[PDB]
């Protein structure tokens, strides 16, 4: 659960997010720096090296599609188990994807958004950011619970 | 770890150079902020923005991890006693050291943007995880 | 989720548990293999040796009533989640006791009871035993999510 | 892993003896009922109960388990090949490795109830995680 404080310096934060690029950032170092989530995506092509996987294109656009996602949890945020049921069903039931790698992915996307925001990133907003990622978690793992 | 790691967190951790201690007192800040049961351990101290306790805390685990890097091959000799402290007389849940490992790496991101690529982040990751895999050795 | 075969499996090997002992070497075999627990038992009195923490009567007190509590969850094995609010509230807001610790103790359980029954512990029987455990854990841990 | 668990463990597994292959097989079979999701790695095995696959499987894991306490002291070294495998070509999670020691861990428990005494099961437990991390080093 956010406080109206927490909730109103996420969504100025990511009102700044660029849609096209950090999603794709998050999912390239969460290849990178978790190597056996590269067993998920072997049908993305090189992911060898760190920049073969930055520099994916497909890597690029699932992430896109992820960070869709995140903004569409964002949009709900009392909601998430309902908004991520489908998304809950195909990472558990059919990718079997370990629900700790969720966490892993979540705290990369807090990486980033350090990385990208520098000073902005101040400990109240990571701290709610850390609130909404582990919420999107728990949601996508539901199917599990 | 790889050679390649070591050199990674060599270079990264020579360029935090005289911003030590503030970066290990903010992450303290934010581990404190982002996961309250952390506080738990530090019943005597005062946990407030800008505190002095925190900000010496900070300068003693900055140091702790500048010497860990200097003998980052000798790493379980070097922390002996760090090791000795958190398992006998704080029994630490290792939980806690991945939150003061995410909470490290996202000051580090937040405060050396170039330092920060992904095999850096990757080489970070690696290391945080060998100390804190040291401090808890004695369980 | 358990079939009545499984049920049935589960709360026959239960009807043979000690009641009086389960419990107690469970939680010390807890506290020596992850000693990190010993933090949340320090009025227990001595815990320096694994020959104490076993001959501790406090210990075997507890245990008993942690085993008394996994009894209640196995009567109720379709509402788990309304069975253990009141502990869940306990271990969470009351005692800061991180939900992989949950797990651990379940496991080790599980471990004590293939101890205890030996050839009789069979895999399908774990499986149950394995799913009832992790559904103990998840309804304690419901409070952190 | 302190000398007390070298000698606890050494005499563990040397009371298993010649048991070796049928306790990685049943470890084996354990893990595939309870944990379902680690059946997706051997897609090519044939993994009903009593099957000549997981027979043969249970014995190379059990002969590279005796290897590991043969060599405790030069475990990395003496697993690179396995490591290699293990993080490269089949890129395990490693919590997989926490299950297959669950359940080693159990049918050790189910097997030798006068050597599973609580401190053997703690050092059986580190020996076990170190075996994992190492098999998991190379990430
Ligand atoms: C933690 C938050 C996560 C979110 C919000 C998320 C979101 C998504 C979305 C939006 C899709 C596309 C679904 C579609 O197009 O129908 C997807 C698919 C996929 N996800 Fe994730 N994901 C997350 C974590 C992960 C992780 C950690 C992994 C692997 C380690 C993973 C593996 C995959 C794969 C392989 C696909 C493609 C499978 C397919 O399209 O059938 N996801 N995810
Ligand atoms: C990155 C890993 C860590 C390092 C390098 C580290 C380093 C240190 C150092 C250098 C000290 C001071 C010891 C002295 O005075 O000589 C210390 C004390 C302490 N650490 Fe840590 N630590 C780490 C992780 C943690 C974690 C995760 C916790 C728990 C949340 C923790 C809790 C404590 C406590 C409670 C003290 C004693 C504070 C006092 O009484 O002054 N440490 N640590
Ligand atoms: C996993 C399943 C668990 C169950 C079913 C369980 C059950 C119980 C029960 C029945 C009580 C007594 C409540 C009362 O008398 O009102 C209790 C208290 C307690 N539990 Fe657990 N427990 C579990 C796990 C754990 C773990 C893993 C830890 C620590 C690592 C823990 C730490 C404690 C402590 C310290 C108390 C004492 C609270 C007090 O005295 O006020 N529990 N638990
Ligand atoms: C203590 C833990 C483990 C040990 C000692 C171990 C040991 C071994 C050994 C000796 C081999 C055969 C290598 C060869 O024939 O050249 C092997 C292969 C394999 N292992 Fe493991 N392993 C462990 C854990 C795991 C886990 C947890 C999984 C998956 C959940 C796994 C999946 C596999 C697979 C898929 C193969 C290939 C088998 C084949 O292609 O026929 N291993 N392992």
């Amino acid at each position: 659960h956010l406080t109206p404080e927490e909730k109103s310096a996420v969504t100025a934060l990511w009102g700044k997010v660029n849609v096209d690029e950090v999603g794709g950032e998050a999912l390239g170092r969460l290849l990178v720096v978790y190597p056996w989530t590269q067993r998920f995506f072997e049908s993305f092509g090189d992911l060898s090296t760190p920049d073969a996987v930055m520099g994916n294109p497909k890597v690029k656009a699932h992430g896109k599609k992820v960070l869709g996602a995140f903004s569409d949890g964002l949009a709900h945020l009392d909601n998430l188990k309902g908004t991520f049921a489908t998304l809950s069903e195909l990472h558990c039931d059919k990718l079997h994807v370990d629900p700790e790698n969720f966490r892993l992915l979540g705290n990369v996307l807090v990486c980033v958004l350090a990385h990208h925001f520098g000073k902005e990133f101040t400990p109240p907003v990571q701290a709610a950011y850390q609130k909404v990622v582990a919420g999107v978690a728990n949601a996508l793992a539901h199917k599990y619970h | 770890l790889s050679p390649a790691d070591k050199t990674n967190v060599k270079a990264a951790w020579g360029k935090v150079g005289a911003h030590a201690g503030e970066y290990g007192a903010e992450a303290l800040e934010r581990m404190f902020l982002s996961f309250p049961t952390t506080k738990t351990y530090f019943p005597h101290f005062d946990l407030s923005h800008g505190s002095a306790q925190v900000k010496g805390h900070g300068k003693k685990v900055a140091d702790a991890l500048t010497n860990a890097v200097a003998h980052v091959d000798d790493m379980p000799n070097a922390l002996s006693a760090l090791s000795d402290l958190h398992a006998h007389k704080l029994r630490v849940d290792p939980v806690n050291f991945k939150l003061l490992s995410h909470c490290l790496l996202v000051t580090l991101a937040a405060h050396l943007p170039a330092e920060f690529t992904p095999a850096v982040h990757a080489s970070l990751d690696k290391f945080l995880a060998s100390v804190s895999t040291v401090l808890t050795s004695k369980y």
